[PDB]
């Protein structure tokens, strides 16, 4: 028997379901999604930190130039003062006064924290989603079966054999470039890999910033030395990884507008929780009894004993009622907003089974299916 | 590993007892939210004379090579501050800023203090920075340093930090609202979603007692409320 | 009278990882407006083993009423201290700002060295508190406490500090309407009212040259310039 219900997309709260074929005997179904994980393809871009200025100390030729040329390792930049000191004035006394030359060398590198206080340019490719779906039949509470939402393979696992049908995060909320600084991840796009910016994200860019081999913008602008000190002054734009830190959006995390997780670093989305999920559950027909218990569930009546107001499960009701045969019905709620706790209902000649629902209208106003007879409960509450 | 002897290092502000100092910091690393600092000093801790030992220090004076025992030479940023491990050229310790770090005797010659204005780094968590580690609840990311005897620097390690919180989030479950009565001490940032059949992307800023008043389906909601990881219902009394 | 025992307790800083100091401060009260200081030790000070005295101190350290001079046992912000009055358990000083305070031993190696960062406290008084004493103005009533024993803590009372004063609400008469061009140096509170059959209620905090007009019947006007209590005109063109 397929049975085909729609489970909020809701961690904690098993969402009751009928496997509904009367005169057999309906099994219990409730399905929770416990877990349910995006999970994409991410290609690493670069490596983008807080930058450590490096100065190396400056070449002085008294009497001579001294030549230097920009370099692409990092955002090294030199520069090239020529008549920096005088003789008997300056910060070295060089006889002579104009071939005495300073060439004036800092570039930036990583900061010795960035490997876990960096952050990472990621391009996102298509990925898988794995769901965790707990699909229970017969009169348990659990399972739990893990299954494919992406279109790969149907679970072909013995908990009942499960398609879901797109998740309501059957990808990701992500866009084609994410950062993830390793605390808090962000949905932030920036350019590609081979230029870096100054004042914005991607000051440092390098597959792997080692500390070299990065291609940097941080605009690092030399300064003629002050007169009658040895100094290789600079200034430089804000450090665009920390321009970025005080100017990026909410930790998407926190925000994100699927209800997930959004984790870091493999960048995937755990724990999703906006709409519904389409949930294909197998319950096999051998978890019915096949037309030898008959449920045919007949003079049905539901008394609500307790409620209260909007809660989790303050929902006590008893339907009361007589079968042709003893059985197992599902007693279900096919809302999200409402749950029945039981999925269990005791079919005998008289019998009679009180229940635990959840509902979370002001007056809990529920539809429960036993078996063979449904009804909506209103009562003392 | 703590390996070779001390030297010094010229301090950028000393009194005309020294200046050319020992214990005159060459670099600070932070990105701590716990009140620890990992310092580069010229002086060595953490091996004297003897060798390598855990709680003795020593230093080229730059008028004599000699170590002692950590207690006459003191590192503060106002009040003294006690390191926690020593590994060679590097000292990791509790004192919180490491901006300036300003190691002086108040025992050993004359009165000595050199401070020292060196680098750092610091970075923000995604909500709120703190330094303070108290005993209030729950922790964020932060970064500390490891514990090295033996193989120069500590390296950077990730660990967690604990962080001020402020009287707690009375959460009240309502039909299809769930009010955030919110009682912060300190500036928290308020994120937000709802879960199960809704999902809101809200960033808020809170200080000083509010409400905030969210939709929820009867699903509940998540709400990151500052200085704290998610706390998330997923209730049937929404 | 004071009758509480010396004791040793532990302060947070002391030395360079040493705690274990006696004649540590645990309490403070800083309603003065000045920069005197009513502090609490666990070491008892104004009693020696002859009992009252007015300069000496006694501790614990190893003993339980030995006893030193207030000069052997010196009270610093960064530069010593001399105190005032002993009222047993607690000590009254005189300490530069009144807002750091540190008693300590600075005998030997081992440096006991206690340090509470004191305060300052500024309450309404007249209508508004009022700043730490300056050249600027006269003394007013302050917040505070006595600054002598009784012969065991030291009982608030309302003494004198220098206010912060500057010129007051200059007031300017015109057609039964007074316009208060007022030019404080400092935050005053203006507080108004008018004696009159109308009435100004306005509170408003003010610094430098501004205008605050009110209206009048020609039967007065109330304006507090806070740090003093209400001040009165009546009938004038006001």
């Amino acid at each position: 028997y397929e049975h085909t219900a729609v489970m909020p997309n809701k961690v904690g709260i098993p969402y009751k379901a009928l496997v509904e074929r009367p005169g057999y005997a309906p099994v219990h179904l409730q399905i929770q999604l416990v877990n349910t994980r995006i999970i994409p393809s991410t290609n690493l871009e670069y490596i983008t930190c807080k930058y450590k200025t490096k100065v190396p100390s400056p070449v002085v030729k008294c009497c001579g130039a001294t030549q230097c040329t920009s370099k692409p390792h990092p955002d090294y930049q030199c520069q090239v003062f020529t008549g920096v000191y005088p003789f008997m004035w300056g910060g070295a006394y060089c006889f002579c006064d104009t071939e005495n030359t300073q060439m004036s060398e800092a570039y930036v590198e990583r900061s010795e924290e960035c490997s876990i206080d960096h952050a990472k340019a990621y391009k996102v490719h298509t990925g898988t989603v794995q769901a965790m779906v707990n699909i229970t039949y017969g009169s348990v509470s659990w399972r739990s079966a893990d299954v494919y939402v992406n279109g790969e393979t149907p679970a072909k696992i013995g908990d009942a054999k499960l398609i879901i049908g797109p998740l309501s995060s059957a990808w990701s909320p992500f866009d084609n470039k994410v950062v993830v600084y390793g605390h808090e991840v962000y949905n932030y796009d920036f350019p590609e890999y081979g230029t870096g910016k100054a004042g914005s994200f991607g000051d440092l860019q390098s597959r792997t910033s080692t500390s070299n081999d990065l291609y940097a913008n941080t605009n690092l602008k030399l300064q003629r030395p002050q007169a009658g000190i040895v100094h290789t002054p600079f200034t430089q734009a804000p450090s665009g990884f920390e321009r970025w830190k005080r100017d990026k959006g909410a930790p998407l995390n926190d925000v994100a507008p699927f209800g997930c997780s959004i984790a870091l670093e493999p960048l995937r989305a755990e724990n999703c929780a906006v709409g519904s999920i389409p949930i294909s559950i197998d319950i096999p027909d051998a978890a019915f009894t096949r037309i030898s218990e008959t449920p045919t569930v007949s003079d049905l009546e539901c008394k609500i004993t307790e409620c209260t107001y909007a809660s989790d499960f303050g929902g006590i009701a008893t339907v009361a009622y007589k079968s042709s045969k003893a059985g197992n019905c599902p007693i279900h709620s096919p809302s999200g907003v409402a749950v029945i706790k039981e999925n269990d209902v005791t079919l005998a000649e008289s019998g009679s089974f009180t229940f635990h629902f959840s509902t979370a209208n002001i007056h809990p106003a529920f539809k429960l299916q036993v078996c063979t007879s449904a009804v909506t409960c209103k009562g003392d509450c | 590993y703590k390996l070779a002897r001390p030297y010094i290092a010229d301090c950028p502000n000393c009194g005309h007892s020294r200046c050319d100092s020992p214990i005159a910091i060459e670099e600070v690393r932070g990105d701590a939210h716990a009140g620890v600092i990992r310092i580069q000093t010229s002086a060595m801790f953490g091996l004297k004379t003897d060798g390598v030992d855990l709680a003795y220090m020593s230093f080229m004076n730059g008028k004599t090579q000699k170590s002692i025992k950590i207690d006459n030479l003191h590192v503060r940023t106002s009040a003294p501050c006690s390191l926690v491990s020593h590994h060679g050229y590097y000292i990791l310790a509790q004192c919180p800023p490491g901006d300036t770090v300003t190691v002086g005797f108040h025992d050993g010659p004359n009165r000595h203090t050199c401070t020292v204005a060196h680098k750092v780094e610091f970075r923000p968590v995604g909500r709120e920075k703190y330094r303070h580690p108290p005993e209030h609840g729950v922790e964020l990311p932060c970064n500390r340093y490891t514990h090295k005897r033996a193989d120069v620097p500590f390296v950077p390690v990730k660990a967690k930090c604990i962080a001020t919180l402020a009287p707690e989030p009375l959460v009240e479950h309502k039909h299809r609202t769930l009010i955030l009565h919110l009682h912060p001490d300190h500036p928290t940032l308020l994120t937000t979603r709802s879960l199960g059949s809704d999902a809101n992307p809200t960033r808020q800023w809170i200080e000083r007692p509010t409400t905030v008043n969210f939709t929820v389906t009867g699903e509940g909601l998540e709400y990151t409320w500052g200085n704290h990881p998610p706390k998330r219902v997923w209730a049937q009394e929404s």
